[PDB]
DNA sequence: AGCAGATATCACTCAGCACGA
DNA sequence: TCGTGCTGAGTGATATCTGCTTTGGGTGGGTGGGTGGGTTGAGGCAAT
């Protein structure tokens, strides 16, 4: 009988398509189990149930068609241990073996259960098989030509990835003098067109036409690699490995992302020149990768709710923010106020009025002012770190640069409109450009960045708020002069902040002995951050508070008692925008959609700390 | 919309028989496989379904072989002998696609010209003809029996849609000068080797004797003045005619070998119907010396090559091949004919997932074929191992052993 | 051989031209509006089309786009003949040169819009909305439409030589006494252009994964579509995507042939392609553009 | 019927005769004498010499092809091809003996599997400056490495490779225009390469300098770095005790640095 | 040296006739 | 109507000769382009 074998080797096809199904059709995860010498974990559910039978039955039920297979599950059962060495060594006919196998026990399972699912669907669909876990992770550097044509596994960073490379798969012909068309499949991207058409009456001769936007096309994407810090062995500079990946594996990884993949060690020839079937000598290495790996509910709604149920959620929100910060409770509540910031109005016949909330910290420099930037990070859902005049940032205003890499024209947005919607902290205010601080004002009032340069007219939005710091002229802020000289900004920019607060590290023995304490012991419950963070998106996303009467009737007698003290001007209607704003994101903090008297009682009193500074 | 959804199921079913063909991975991916032959040598194919299929294997294996022999194909311009396009040449199922105003307004203008005066018009064409027909030119003849040929054929159509319009408006082709009119023209076309005039007086042939078994399915008392005709067309010059046009028509185009195969089962019909029915005196007619007259191995390669472009015909011709085939493998016992190998392949091709459609009744005609073919073809090569040899192979023509191949006894 | 199913798709069309309602007729309407102002493109709402047929003919024109597009304008043209015969013809003395119109289909109102970074090649051929923002656009040029050459030898005229991506000229005379083959004039008197324009567009920045590089993709316009969108703006694209080959390797009249580390390796073994191979670019053919972002005369405008 | 390279399990390397054996015997080592990239001349083409010099470029490890085998896709047989030269012709057609017979036209397809491969590694040595002449630029000579000699060699290491001086002839219609003129390397054979506590670290750390105890103390500080940084909520102390040197000119602090930096072991020297 | 176009000399298919069966 | 040559010119086909051009670098040019590469150094200009 014509008998099947893989080339160079002496493993019978139709043995290793029948260990595969036997495997696939029963086996269990207590098999695993024992064999990772973990046989008293052994649950009595799940690791007596077949494991491969359901999950072909999910697969089917969701639609989908890629598999991931263990492949240390293959050890753990007898027969295909084989099955493992030789998927091991010769990777490429296992893999295509495995796939046919998965495709013709999905049809079976139905052809067996009588099952009411269409089978005409199934038929039509190509399957796959990802498997993982091959054995130790070697390095880039390790990789020797013993190694070609087999399965290997790569830790490393992701560079780059080109953009989607449509790869032929059936080549469509056209007849040019019968309008007959045929389709003829592509064998190591060679296509096999006919030498004349097909059809007995008309057998023109050399008469056949490739039609490319008829043709079957895939997805092919080529990914830069680099090894781990770790693997460097003196600090040299990390080598790096090119990665192929096909079809639904295009796209699973950006750039700056550390993955892991296991694939294929291949060698490809290249051609000397374009003109001639001439080829170089030395070959180049590759990784066709098979699997890659990357290292709101109800039960989450009624957990949030708990929490705003409770009565001192104010004080628990002020201490999950900033743990490591002493004694600067007014500074936290600022900044939970303006995480959560105010509401967005969309008028008609009025324009837009902005609901976000804008911080300055200001005061001596050995405070703590740049962790708590890099705390709001670490909590806001959005935002971006930039230092004024700071090369290492990507920018804090859109520019039209060249792209490098492709050699192309591209519109990169800065920090401010890449903030859209969160909170950008800016570390150093105090120096900064001329233009860059005419964009800041722009940001700041009209809340898009426009930009007509390059022959293009165009604006971004940039609805984000901003939390800078910023530092004293000398070494220290001198009391007797006011905010305006010390903080060195134009009287302008500086009366846009919603909030100033000067933190002065004044020397005090009970403070200094307190800071020491407090210090020396990092050598009321708080909140992990991943929950606070969920928390301020479901309520930046839900939540919308509107102001009442009793609202309005305080902060009216507000406004008009602070402009009464002063002649001196002690407030200005920009305080009154600001104090509706506040009110507004304490409304939202306690997931109220109307704003009460203790919303306004608490925004006049914030307000009014600040300006006591001023 | 309705037959447009139909087309795209049908073109759907196509593409899911495709895709075994596909494989998932691109083509990169590089497997390679080793096949072991009865004896001990191993052949290599490429291609994932090359290992996981047998059958792939041996479709690729032959597919990648480089030397074609050569295929000579006797084309005649038709334009060279000043005919114009037609059903001659027009490819088979080439549609004229109306619109439905324009339609009916055609069907409109047909019917009333054949209520009106269609008798008349083959009357005064038929007389003015049969006086000078040695001035015929070819385009003449081609042109008067493609119109007697297309109206008597639509007539006959509308009579079996519509029981109302009925033969007799159509009834002048009856008629005997036109009967002799056209069976001369079409044996004069045959002697001097004038293919397409002798394409056109088959066709109109055919359709005369459709004709005439409709007529005699009418009524039988007032068919016996068409016994008459019967009798005098199936004369045995014209029978030796008939039988020789499908031996010939395996050389000519596919039209040309439709029309051989229709005029043969209009023949046949023709023949069965009438000696079943009485007796026929052209000399009496013994329907089973025109059917071994019918028992060659030219008619059969005819049949073969017809059958072998099947993507473009329908299912009639189908039906009308295998209800020979039937004919020669059952009724005449003449099994002989059929152990080819040319029939074994195109059969497999038929029979294929790739090949036809499943949900068809030509399928069902041709897997109830197989079956009988397989079976009789199993126990002949039980008894006689040498047929296994013979196959491959035209039948002997030994007296000694000739026999003894043919019949096997 | 004909195209069986085409032909359908084209009978299911002219039904849906000369019978949908929304009660007044819509597109038999709006025919006779470019007949008036003597207009090319002629705009269709996929929504509208979706109602017809139970589906069944926006289904087959969305997956096969490229397919049954041709037969879709040979629809148009006989319903234009039955109600506007005036209008297959182009728009003191009589005028020698009238071609016949070059009609331009145009839909919208696509169900979804994709974004650039879902652009894959299993829609290739397929009509499909996109949106970005434009980088760059370039000028309008002439693009071959249908030309028309001359034989160098005996003076015969080949008409009508449809144009791929690349430039084509007839291989064999229509003289039976000439024998000339590879000798062909172009002749521009005869032929027939169009506007053509490339437009570059990327990713909008919202939809940019933070720190990642914008993507981009190149937009074709013809027709009227030209200079309908500018730099700066975010525009919304319906067409259908295709791809364009290496038009260099196949072979071009006086032009000598010729981020990936050379693993994008072409396709190979076509007779053109003595040596070559073959690689493929994703471009989008678009059919629509929408722009996301005295007294007398100005009464007039006014209801 | 295969090439005996196919089956070879090994590679050969010959070590250059030592100075001292051939002092024993009365003999002159060329092959072990060391040389600078300049007196590497024309006429020492095809011997055994040896390179000193500081290795400046290593690149990756790559797979040189030497025999390619090859399928055919009709006759069911194995061809085998050798590459000796930078560049080769890959063959087209089926040479086997049954394919002649026959007449059948078979393609050939590469098969990698099957193939012989060997690493390969491509090095720069450049001039030490003690061997460079007055007013002279250093030069640097190309290194072939192959087998399992690969990864022996790194940048910013003094080396002796010793190998075989080989030019590097050029093909096809580079060959012709190129001239009489060729390039060289070295095909790598052998690589040799070259090698109160407080109060006494401190006055050990630059005895050249007159005595400076506090600064030499803070260096021993800042070179020992001692921390524990480990807080775990975010941020965690600086664990580095930096250290600033401002004076007026006269005091040693160019030397304070370079010994500091020598004795570091990730010291780094740079000008501002 | 390799590649693409071309010339010209190499066979093979259907064509059909004489003898006899 | 089978078998066996003899004739035969037509319709091929495939085994067989005749002319580019290339690498990359100004010992092919700037009426082939600068988004197919080269390309670090000096120089002039505007915004700063
Ligand atoms: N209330 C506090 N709680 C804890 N640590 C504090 C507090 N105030 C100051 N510190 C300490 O002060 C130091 C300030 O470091 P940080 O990076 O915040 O400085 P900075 O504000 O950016 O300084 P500069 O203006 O000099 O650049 C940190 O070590 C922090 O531990
Ligand atoms: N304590 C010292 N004992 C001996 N030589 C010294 C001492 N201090 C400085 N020198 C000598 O001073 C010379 C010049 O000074 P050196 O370059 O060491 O440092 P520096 O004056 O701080 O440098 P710079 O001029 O670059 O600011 C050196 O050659 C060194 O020999
Ligand atoms: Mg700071
Ligand atoms: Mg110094
Ligand atoms: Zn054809
Ligand atoms: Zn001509
Ligand atoms: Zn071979």
């Amino acid at each position: 009988e014509p008998l099947r074998i893989i080339w160079g080797t002496n493993v019978s096809i139709q043995e290793c398509t029948t260990n595969f199904r036997n495997f696939l059709m029963s086996f269990k995860y207590k098999f695993r189990k024992i064999l990772d010498e973990r046989e008293e974990f052994i649950n009595n559910t799940t690791d007596e149930e077949l494991y491969y039978i359901k999950q072909l039955n999910e697969m089917r039920e969701l639609g989908t068609s890629n598999l991931n297979l263990d492949a240390r599950n293959l050890l753990a059962y007898k027969q295909t241990e084989d099955l493992y060495h030789q998927l091991l060594n010769y990777p490429q006919e296992v893999i295509s073996i495995m796939d046919q196998t998965i495709k013709d026990c999905m049809v079976s399972l139905i052809v067996d259960n009588n099952l009411d699912y269409d089978l005409d669907e199934i038929e039509t669909k190509f399957y796959k098989v990802r498997p993982y876990n091959v054995g130790s992770c070697k390095g880039m550097r390790e990789l020797n030509p013993n190694d070609i044509d087999k399965l290997i596994n790569l830790k490393g960073l992701v560079l780059r990835s080109t953009p989607v490379i449509p790869d032929m798969k059936v080549a469509f012909f056209k007849c040019n003098v019968c309008d007959h068309t045929m389709a003829v499949e592509i064998d190591r991207g060679v296509i096999q067109e006919p030498a004349r058409c097909e059809r007995i009456d008309c057998n023109e001769p050399n008469s056949m036409s490739l039609i490319h936007n008829r043709c079957s096309f895939a997805d092919k994407q080529v990914i830069k690699l680099q090894e781990t810090p770790d693997f460097v062995p003196d600090g040299q500079t990390p080598h790096s490995i090119s990665l192929c990946v096909y079809d639904e594996l295009v796209d699973s990884c950006r750039a700056g992302d550390r993955i892991e993949v296991t694939g294929t060690f291949r060698s490809i020839p290249i051609r000397a020149n374009s003109r001639q079937r001439v080829l170089k000598s030395l070959y180049k290495t590759y990784v066709d990768v098979v699997h890659v790996k990357k290292v709101i509910t109800d039960q989450d709604l009624a957990k949030i709710r708990e929490v705003a149920a409770r009565e001192d959620l104010y004080s628990l929100l002020a201490r999950s923010i900033a743990p490591s910060i002493y004694e600067l409770e007014d500074v936290k509540k600022g900044i939970l106020l303006q995480l959560f910031g105010g509401t967005n109005k969309t008028f008609t016949k009025g324009g837009r009025y902005r609901g976000d909330i804008n911080i300055l910290l200001c005061g001596d420099p050995s405070t703590s002012k740049s962790q708590i930037l890099q705390y709001v990070h670490k909590i806001t859902p959005r935002g971006v770190y930039t230092s004024g005049k700071g090369s290492s940032a990507v920018g804090l205003t859109a520019y039209i640069t060249r792209d490098v890499d492709t050699k192309q024209l591209v519109l990169e947005s800065g920090a401010l409109v890449l903030s859209d919607g969160g909170v950008c902290c800016i570390d150093e205010f105090d120096k900064m450009s001329d233009s860059t601080r005419s964009v800041l004002h722009e940001v700041m009032e009209q809340q898009t960045i426009s930009i007509a340069k390059a022959g293009i007219i165009t604006t971004l939005n940039a609805r984000s708020s901003i939390l800078a710091s910023a530092n004293p002229i000398g070494s220290r802020y001198n009391p007797n002069l006011p905010v305006t000289e010390n903080i060195d900004l134009p009287p302008p920019l500086l009366s846009r902040f919603d909030l100033v607060y000067l933190v002065l590290d004044k020397v005090d023995e009970k403070n200094d002995r307190e800071l020491a304490k407090h210090l020396t012991n990092l050598y009321d419950d708080v909140l992990p951050v991943e929950f606070l963070t969920m928390y301020i998106s479901y309520a930046k996303e839900h939540i919308h508070p509107i102001i009442t009467e009793a609202a309005k009737t305080e902060l009216v007698r507000a406004y008009v008692g602070m402009r009464k003290m002063g002649k001196r001007i002690t407030a200005t209607t920009r305080q009154l925008e600001s104090m509706i704003r506040l009110a507004e994101a304490h409304a939202k903090m306690k997931l109220k959609n109307v704003v009460e008297l203790e919303d306004v009682q608490e925004a006049v009193r914030l307000i009014r700390s600040a300006i006591k500074d001023y | 919309g309705f037959e447009l959804s139909k087309l795209l199921q049908k073109e759907h079913q196509m593409r899911k028989n495709v895709i075994k063909h596909t494989s998932a991975r691109h083509s990169r991916f590089g497997g390679l496989l080793s096949i072991q032959t009865p004896d001990k040598t191993r052949l290599t194919v490429s291609g994932s379904q090359a290992l996981v299929d047998e059958k792939i294997a041996l479709q690729k294996l032959d597919d990648s072989k480089k030397w074609n022999k050569r295929i000579i194909k006797k084309h005649q311009s038709v334009a060279a002998e000043g005919l114009p396009n037609s059903l001659l040449n027009s490819q088979t199922g080439k549609a004229i696609f109306f619109t439905e105003s324009n339609g009916k307004h055609f069907k409109e203008f047909i019917n009333n010209f054949i209520d009106s005066g269609f008798n008349i018009l083959l009357h005064s064409v038929t007389n003015y003809f049969t006086t000078e027909q040695d001035r015929m030119v070819t385009l003449e003849q081609v042109e008067y029996l493609l119109f007697f040929a297309w109206f008597v054929k639509y007539q006959l159509l509308r009579s079996k849609i519509d029981n109302s319009a009925d033969i007799k408006q159509v009834s002048e082709a009856l008629k005997e000068v036109t009967f002799i009119l056209v069976s001369s023209l079409l044996r004069s076309a045959y002697d001097l080797k004038n293919w397409t005039v002798t394409h056109a007086g088959m066709i109109a042939f055919n359709e005369l004797l459709n004709l005439v078994s409709r007529t005699k399915a009418a009524q039988e008392e007032d068919s016996t003045d068409i016994e008459f005709i019967v009798s005098r067309l199936f004369s045995d010059e014209r029978i030796q005619l008939l039988s020789n046009l499908p031996k010939i028509g395996s050389k000519y185009s596919l039209q040309f070998m439709k029309s051989c195969i229709e005029l043969t089962h209009s023949v046949l019909k023709v023949l069965e119907q009438y000696s079943d029915d009485k007796t026929l005196v052209i000399i009496e007619v013994n329907f089973q010396k025109v059917q071994a007259n019918y028992m060659t191995e030219p008619v059969i390669e005819t049949y073969i090559n017809f059958l072998e472009r099947f993507r473009e015909l329908e299912d009639d011709s189908i039906k009308k091949v295998f209800s020979f085939f039937h004919r020669v493998f059952v009724q005449a016992k003449e099994q002989a004919l059929l152990f080819r190998f040319d029939l074994i392949i195109l059969l497999r091709e038929m029979l294929s997932p790739d090949g036809l459609d499943r949900m068809s009744r030509s399928r069902k005609y041709v897997s109830q074929f197989s079956d009988y073919f397989l079976a009789r073809l199993k126990k002949r090569l039980k008894k006689s191992p040498a047929w296994f040899v013979g196959l491959l192979f035209p039948p002997l023509h030994n007296s000694e052993v000739g026999f003894y191949q043919r019949y096997g006894e | 051989v004909d195209d069986v199913t085409g032909e359908k798709v084209r009978e299911a069309f002219e039904q849906f031209l000369e019978d949908f309602s929304v009660v007044e007729k819509v597109y038999r309407a709006q025919i006779e509006f470019m007949k008036i102002y003597d207009l090319n493109t002629i705009y269709i709402d996929y929504q509208h089309l979706s109602m017809r047929e139970n589906g069944a003919l926006a289904m087959a024109i969305s997956e096969q786009y490229y397919r049954f597009l041709p037969f879709l304008q040979k629809g148009l043209r006989r319903v234009v003949r039955k109600y506007a015969p005036e209008l297959l013809n182009t728009s003191t003395s009589t005028s020698p040169e009238q071609t016949e119109r070059v009609f331009q289909i145009s839909f919208f109102n696509l169900p979804t819009v994709h974004r650039i970074r879902d652009i894959r090649s299993e829609k290739i051929g397929s009509l499909l909305s996109i949106s970005g923002t434009v980088t760059r656009t370039s000028e309008v040029r002439p693009e071959l439409y249908k030309a028309s050459f001359t034989c160098d030898m005996c003076r015969a005229i080949v008409d009508n030589v449809e144009q791929s991506f690349k430039y084509t000229e007839p291989t064999f005379c229509p003289n039976p006494s000439c024998e000339n083959r590879a000798f062909w004039t172009l002749n521009v008197t005869r032929s027939r252009f169009l506007d053509w324009q490339k437009v570059r567009i990327q990713e909008n920045a919202n939809e940019i994964p933070t720190g990642s590089m914008p993507r981009t993709l190149d937009v074709i316009l013809r027709g009227d579509s030209v200079e309908r969108a500018k730099p700066g703006d975010r525009c919304k694209f319906t067409g259908v995507e295709i791809v364009v080959p290496d038009v260099t390797q196949l072979g071009l009249p006086g032009v000598k042939p010729s981020t990936t580390e050379g693993l994008n390796s072409g396709v190979t073994g076509l007779r053109s392609l003595g040596v070559r191979d073959l690689t493929y670019k994703i471009s989008f053919l678009a059919c629509h553009v929408i722009s996301i972002g005295d007294q007398e005369v100005f009464l007039n405008s006014l209801s | 019927l295969f090439p005996p390279n196919l089956t070879r399990r090994y590679f050969l390397y010959f070590k250059p005769l030592s100075q001292n054996c051939a002092r024993r015997y009365r003999k002159k080592a060329i092959s072990s004498k060391p040389l600078s990239v300049r007196q590497i001349k024309g006429d020492f083409l095809g011997q055994l010499i040896t390179v000193r010099g500081i290795i400046t470029r290593v690149s990756d490890v790559k797979p040189a092809v030497e025999v390619i085998a090859y399928t055919c896709d009709q006759c069911g047989y194995e061809v085998f091809q050798e590459v000796n030269s930078r560049t080769f012709t890959p063959l087209s057609e089926c040479t086997s003996e049954e394919c002649s017979q026959n007449q059948t036209k078979g393609q050939l397809f590469m098969s990698t599997r099957a193939s012989k491969f060997s690493a390969f590694q491509e090095c720069k040595i450049q001039e030490l400056s003690q061997q460079v002449p007055v007013g002279h630029i250093p030069r640097s000579l190309n290194i072939h490495v192959n087998g399992t000699l690969v990864r022996s060699l790194s940048p910013g290491d003094i080396v002796d490779v010793t190998g075989i001086f080989l030019p590097a002839p050029y093909t096809g219609f580079k060959a012709l225009k190129a001239g009489l003129l060729t390039e060289t390397y070295l095909e790598a054979q052998f690589v040799r390469q070259h090698k109160d506590v407080y109060n006494r670290l401190a006055k050990s750390i630059a005895p050249e300098i007159y005595g400076n105890l506090d600064v030499k103390k803070a260096l021993l500080l800042l070179l020992v770095g001692g921390v524990d940084k480990r807080v775990g909520d975010g941020m965690k102390i600086r664990g580095d005790i930096n250290v600033c040197l401002m004076g007026d000119p006269g005091v040693a602090k160019s030397q304070l640095l370079k010994a500091i930096c020598k004795i570091s072991p990730r010291g780094v020297y740079t000008t501002g």
